[PDB]
């Protein structure tokens, strides 16, 4: 049961540096090449850098050669991307993709099979802002948490710690005219269960350590 | 580097019907010599990262359902979908492992069409928490509906609003193919209390005339 599990990303100023970590699990990892492969908000899918098995060979789009450094731990199962002197045009989502066959030369060049769920990486000159999460106050009622003011993408919302999954819809995060994210994240549930189910939604913005429990009750 | 474009950039398609998706590559992709075409066919579902679903321009991979095939070869390249199901709403990709880098194309956007299905609306005041900050965000949602087209108009004491909402739509549902969309008006604290009636009207195909949900304060 492969698994590719990415971490790391975050806000990085211009010229800054970043380094992303990718877990493998499932499957012998050092006889398997693994690439990175980012996707901007505009543009497609652009492979970024791919590493054999071992270790000994590498590969590198023109737009990261010299400020991207790919590197495996066989041991630990991980696989890195070290980047430095980033550019607002770096900002994508960014992937860990396996070798499916094994160890494709040069570097990268197969299909991948499987990507991992993928970490963001946003390069600005804003500064982060954590959420303001205010209630959404309610024979099906609705409720949710309004997610205002953050910067920058991504937040996560669970409910009730990941009791309550049925019926969740988080929206997309819009961009407001002040440069900051706002979203809701809404359930519904029975009316019967409002006075005795709790209902709290877990915000969490990894970009500023804010972790915030909103007790969503009705008015 | 070798182009990928893909045609249509999107499309919608009836449950149970056929949807069709090219991608055409800027050189053959076709090596003579051994009888293979270095291209492949992703499947991105929403949240989710990319699937392969079709390697060698035609060969299904394990697990991908039959209704799944891939044709062409050199240039040209086709993605077909018979008997469309709910779950296969997703972008889909092509990619050339002919030389490095390899390439992908820009992406296909699939959406699944389904029978009318009018929303539930509701309305949400802003909580007295935020209303110490100095602003007020009112929230209309509007759940589980198709199709996407919905017309959400903000009244404050009867008064049309323009300019001072925003609107965010979820992705299509992978299991019923509905979306939701969520309306916020945000006002001032001082502009939210010098009215009373805050009112949120919702047109749309599924409703034989426009449904209101309202508060007071
Ligand atoms: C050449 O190969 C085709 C199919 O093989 C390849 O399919 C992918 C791997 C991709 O690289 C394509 O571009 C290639 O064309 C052979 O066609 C198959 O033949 C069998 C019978 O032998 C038939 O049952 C299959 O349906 C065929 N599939 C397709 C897609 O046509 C073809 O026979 C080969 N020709 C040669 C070796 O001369």
């Amino acid at each position: 049961e492969v698994q590719l599990l990415e971490s790391g990303g975050g806000l990085v100023q211009p010229g800054g540096s970043l380094r992303l970590s990718c877990g493998a699990s499932g499957f012998i990892f050092g006889h398997y090449a693994m690439s990175w492969v980012r996707q901007a908000p505009q543009k497609g899918l652009e492979w970024v850098s791919g590493i054999s098995g071992g270790g000994e060979s590498t590969n590198y789009a023109d737009s990261v050669k010299g400020r991207f450094t790919i590197s495996r731990d066989n041991s630990r199962n991980t696989v890195y991307l070290q980047m430095n002197s980033l550019r607002a045009e770096d900002t994508a989502i960014y992937y860990c993709a396996k070798d499916p066959g094994g160890d494709s030369s040069p570097a990268g060049r197969t299909w991948f099979d499987p990507w991992g769920q993928g970490t963001l990486v946003t390069v600005s000159s804003a500064s982060t802002k954590g959420p303001s999460v205010f209630p959404l106050a309610p024979g099906t009622a609705a409720l949710g948490c309004l997610v205002k003011d953050y910067f920058p993408e991504p937040v996560t919302v669970s409910w009730n710690s990941g009791a309550l999954t049925s019926g969740v819809h988080t929206f997309p995060a819009v961009l407001q005219s002040s440069g900051l994210y706002s979203l809701s994240s809404v359930v519904t549930v029975p009316s019967s269960s409002l006075g005795t189910q709790t209902y709290i939604c877990n915000v969490n913005h990894k970009p500023s350590n804010t972790k915030v429990d909103k007790k969503v009750e009705p008015k | 580097d070798i182009v990928m474009t893909q045609s249509p950039d999107s499309l919608a398609v009836s449950l149970g019907e056929r949807a069709t998706i090219n991608c055409k590559s800027s050189q053959s992709v076709f090596f003579s010599s051994n009888n293979r075409t270095y291209f492949a066919w992703y499947q991105q579902k929403p949240g989710q990262p990319p699937k392969v679903l079709i390697s060698w321009a035609s060969t299904r991979e394990s697990g991908v359902p039959d209704r799944f095939s891939g044709s062409g070869s050199g240039t040209d390249f086709t993605l077909t979908i018979n008997s469309l199901q709910a779950e296969d709403v997703a972008v889909y990709f092509c990619q050339q492992y002919y030389s490095s880098p390899i390439t992908f194309g820009q992406g296909t956007r699939l959406e699944i069409k389904r029978t009318v299905a009018a929303p539930s609306v509701f309305i949400f005041p802003p909580s007295d928490e935020q209303l110490k900050s100095g602003t007020a965000s009112v929230v209309c949602l509007l759940n589980n509906f198709y199709p996407r087209e919905a017309k959400v108009q903000w009244k404050v004491d009867n008064a049309l609003q323009s300019g001072n909402s925003q609107e965010s739509v979820t992705e299509q549902d992978s299991k019923d193919s509905t979306y939701s969309l969520s309306s916020t008006l945000t006002l001032s604290k001082a502009d939210y209390e010098k009215h009373k009636v805050y009112a949120c009207e919702v047109t749309h195909q599924g409703l034989s005339s426009p449904v209101t949900k309202s508060f007071n304060r």
